[PDB]
RNA sequence: CCGCGGCGGGUGUUGACGCGAUGUGAUUUCUGCCCAGUGCUCUGAAUGUCAAAGUGAAGAAAUUCAAUGAAGCGCGGGUAA
RNA sequence: CCCUGUUGAGCUUGACUCUAGUCUGGCACGGUGAAGAGACAUGAGAGGUGUAGAAUAAGUGGGAGGCCCGGGCCGCCGGUGAAAUACCACUACUCUGAUCGUUUUUUCACUGACCCGGUGAGGCGGGGGGGCGAGCCGGGCUCUC
RNA sequence: GCCCGGAUAGCUCAGCGUGUAGAGCAUCAGACUUUUAAUCUGAGGGUCCAGGGUUCAAGUCCCUGUUCGGGCGCC
């Protein structure tokens, strides 16, 4: 664990990766190419109980598990790239996200750009259920 | 777990290790005991360790004994102090006393004679059979001539589970011309108390009051 | 039962030498040890830079790609690798009773890249107009595709690789789109929305530092 | 697949639209349920049993006793043109 | 045909006793270099819940006052339980790690034994000259050429 | 002969040395305007047999009564 720099002068950039689906929630601190991590935790390491593994409150207790495990290595600022499932499949971004951004964004640090990397299709393929559909 | 003077894994001969006036952490008279590990003796086979062997530096312990008796030996022992008493002592200390300050106990040594077989067994069994005062035939009561050694420096030692045997020696406050005496007597028994099988003597002690042992040879 | 973040060093990323700022950020890379090398598991690596973190005073709405491609020792080396539009921009732009435009062309340069270019053009609702639909035609939409394959390749044949950068940081050829293209049908939303490298040539060396100076 | 044998020999001057080993019997039409059994195969330290060798101790030694222990059977999944 | 013989042949399998071939281990011909996985031995630190009881008294054998400064905090008797905790230890259990040995270890590595293919055994590796052309601060030549 | 695991209420069946669990049958009630289905109490337990040692055994050891694996073989 190092650092090279000065606090005030700059700010040491990372970015995350903030993955939002309907029953689990994934925030992935990597660096600025990517290809190079820096820690990684999910909603469904914390709760035991599968049909709250997306509660609010369980990405709450991850996200400052990161910026715990991030302030001993020296990052002050952070990027941000919002993603849901995408594809055919659906396009909302699920309650996991409001309340884990502002939680870390609480819980200390500098929060830069923020965009939407959700993976659009120019032209689908079918989605999988009949043509009436999933009915229940 | 220390004792600064002497270190435990020195053997001293018979006589350099009373050195032991250099114990002295406390001002009260340590427990001098024994801890012996005894090797290749099972304590789960019919192969019994239970005896006694009588030392002489009467080792200034306090003693308490409960003898009970019904015989000739009321008019035996009667002025050799002990509290000598007949099947009136056994409705006294069976154990309707487990109350505030009084107890059915506090005696250090008590005893079966033959005719009091069917009473210590039936009565203070269960009272008597677990902090060890019960009477039985390794323990060696008969107690005509051996119940002054009772009151001597005579000890009792058996066999222990975790592979060890502990019984009192002495106490570090006499003088190394009588702890030679408890030391040729505590050597001498204990291989003829101890039976054939791989070696007799492996782990011996000397211990005290907040003490560490000291190995000899 | 060991950390592995001790084992790894912070190196700077760098830029060319027709923008302001130099200093992008730290990127970190483990040591050489034994047979992979830091400057080889380093020098592949892609950063996506937005252009007002690059300038002082321009649109943010525009992104910038570098790859790294030598090793000077706590000093990576850049180079243009690509273009985007952000989808804030583009899906703010797109709206109900107005007519898309599109176009994409190649392009090779005067040393050689084969650079691919996008476009896109929307056409404007007037000042007094009451008629709501504002739509073209299609031999008017044909004869705009029709111009601006002409232009980006006008503008592209007889330059290098350093000026096109210049031709790009302002919006320069969507100025000029809309005003050659003005006369036909009047759009107010160009853009060129990515330019892509298709094949570099060969590793010169000290071609890039002569973009370092 | 041959053969007493070797860097031996056929298939093979061949290469999966190809060699080799099987059951049914044209076309049209259909080909049902069962993997407990006997076979076959796959995960095997998820382990009960398991030689020689190499190891430790007691003995004057020949010996005697202990740890460990490959495949395969056992246990667990797949398979009925 | 049918029966008997202590007479035989051809075939079959869950008959009895054996065998070519094939699977697996060991010793050899059989070398040169680094990393990693254990079997613990000496010896180190940690924990324990039917409550009762000064606690979680795992089990020791005693001890009847020290400890720490004539003074203060605790009995073994109580308080109360199956054994009592003031009083030191040893002995187990498993966890973890350094340790030296122990040792059975597996992947990566070199080429010289050995094995394979190809050829009428026909231009290999370094180093040069010549070339695309260059950090061009032209030059020592740089990845291909 | 060698080693090895297995037996608990009327059927299948839990048991963590300090206590006999469970699901399904048989009753009686409750819920529903009334039948179905679900809800709950209650009745049934010798923990396959004798001993051990432990304060305390269904539980570790021991053997005998019952089912089964495997490798072995000179009267
Ligand atoms: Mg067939
Ligand atoms: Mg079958
Ligand atoms: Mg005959
Ligand atoms: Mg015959
Ligand atoms: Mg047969
Ligand atoms: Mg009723």
């Amino acid at each position: 664990s190092l650092g090279p720099q000065v606090a005030e002068g700059e700010n040491v950039f990372g970015v995350c990766h903030i993955f939002a689906s309907f029953n689990d929630t994934f925030v992935h601190v990597t660096d600025l190419s990517g290809k190079e991590t820096i820690c990684r935790v999910t909603g469904g390491m914390k709760v035991k109980a599968d049909r709250d593994e997306s509660s609010p409150y369980a990405a709450m207790l991850a996200a400052q598990d990161v910026a715990q495990r991030c302030k001993e290595l020296g990052i002050t600022a952070l990027h941000i790239k919002l993603r849901a499932t995408g594809g055919n499949r659906t396009k909302t971004p699920g309650p996991g996200a409001q309340s884990a951004l502002r939680a870390l964004a609480r819980s200390g640090m500098k929060i830069g750009r923020i965009e939407d990397v959700t993976p659009i299709p120019s032209d689908s393929t079918r989605r999988k259920g009949g043509r009436r559909g999933r009915r229940l | 777990m220390s004792s600064k003077v002497s270190r435990d894994t020195l053997y001293e001969a018979v006589r350099e290790v009373l050195h032991g006036n250099q114990r002295k952490r406390r001002k009260f008279l340590e427990t001098v005991e024994l801890q012996i590990s005894l090797k290749n003796y099972d304590p789960q086979k019919d192969k019994r360790f239970s005896g006694t062997v009588r030392l002489k530096s009467t080792p200034r312990p306090k003693f308490s004994v409960c003898v009970l008796g019904d015989q000739q030996h009321c008019d035996e022992a009667k002025a050799v102090d002990i509290p000598h008493m007949d099947i009136e002592a056994l409705k006294k200390l069976n154990k309707n006393k487990k109350l505030v300050k009084k107890l059915a106990k506090k005696y250090d040594a008590f005893l079966a004679s033959e005719s009091l077989i069917k009473q210590i067994p039936r009565i203070l069994g269960p009272g008597l059979n677990k902090a060890g005062k019960f009477p039985s035939l390794l323990t060696h009561n008969e107690n005509m001539v051996a119940k002054v050694d009772e009151v001597k420096s005579t000890i009792k030692f058996q066999m222990k589970k975790v592979l060890c045997l502990a019984v009192a020696v002495g106490h570090v406050k006499m003088t190394d011309d009588e702890l030679v005496y408890n030391i040729h007597l505590a050597v001498n028994f204990l291989v003829s108390l101890l039976k054939k099988n791989w070696q007799n003597v492996r782990a011996l002690y000397i211990k005290s009051t907040m003490g560490k042992p000291q190995r000899l040879y | 039962v060991v950390d592995p973040f001790s084992k790894k060093d912070w190196y700077d990323v760098k830029a060319p030498a027709m923008f302001n700022i130099r200093n992008i950020g730290k990127t970190l890379v483990t040591r050489t040890q034994g047979t992979k090398i830091a400057s080889d598991g380093l020098k592949g690596r892609v950063f996506e830079v937005s252009l007002a973190d690059l300038q002082n005073d321009e649109v943010a709405f525009r992104k910038f790609k570098l790859i790294t491609e030598d090793v000077q020792g706590k000093n990576c080396l850049t180079n243009f690798h690509g273009m985007d539009l952000t989808r804030d921009k583009m899906c703010s732009m797109v709206k109900k009773w107005q007519t898309m435009i599109e176009a994409h062309v190649d392009v090779k340069t005067t040393d050689g890249y084969l650079l691919r270019l996008f476009c896109v053009g929307f056409t404007k609702k007037r000042n007094n107009q009451i008629r709501k639909t504002s739509y073209a035609q299609h031999q008017q939409v044909r004869q705009i595709r029709k111009k601006m394959m002409e232009i980006m390749t006008r503008e592209v044949q007889t330059n290098d690789l350093k000026e096109v950068v210049n031709k790009l940081i302002p919006d320069s050829i969507g100025k000029d789109i809309e005003k050659a293209c003005q006369s036909i049908y009047p759009l107010h939303d160009v853009f060129v929305r990515k330019v892509k490298m298709l094949k570099k040539p060969k590793f010169e060396l000290g071609k890039l530092m002569e973009l370092h100076g």
